[PDB]
């Protein structure tokens, strides 16, 4: 049959919010840490110099 | 919660006991009522 009848794979992702914490939030990133030295750190709880 | 590892055989131990934080849950609902399991 030609590609207008042939089988797509179809997947649907719906996207909403409900009255909870939003627990999916993306990944999250991370860079190299060091010692001794000024740095200013995003972690998880805050941030700080 | 804290298992409080000491010995007091009727009722509520006299010593001071700290709780620490183990589990959290995130549900959205508020629980107004419940109840114990044997």
């Amino acid at each position: 049959n030609g590609v207008g009848y042939q089988p797509y794979r179809v997947v649907v992702l719906s996207f909403e919010l409900l009255h909870a914490p939003a627990t999916v939030c993306g990944p999250k990133k991370s860079t190299n840490l060091v010692k001794n030295k000024c740095v200013n750190f995003n972690f998880n709880g805050l941030t700080g110099t | 919660s804290k298992h409080t590892p000491i010995n007091l055989v009727r009722d509520l131990p006299q010593g001071f006991s700290a709780l620490e934080p183990l589990v959290d849950l995130p549900i959205g609902i508020n629980i107004t009522r419940f109840q114990t399991l044997l």
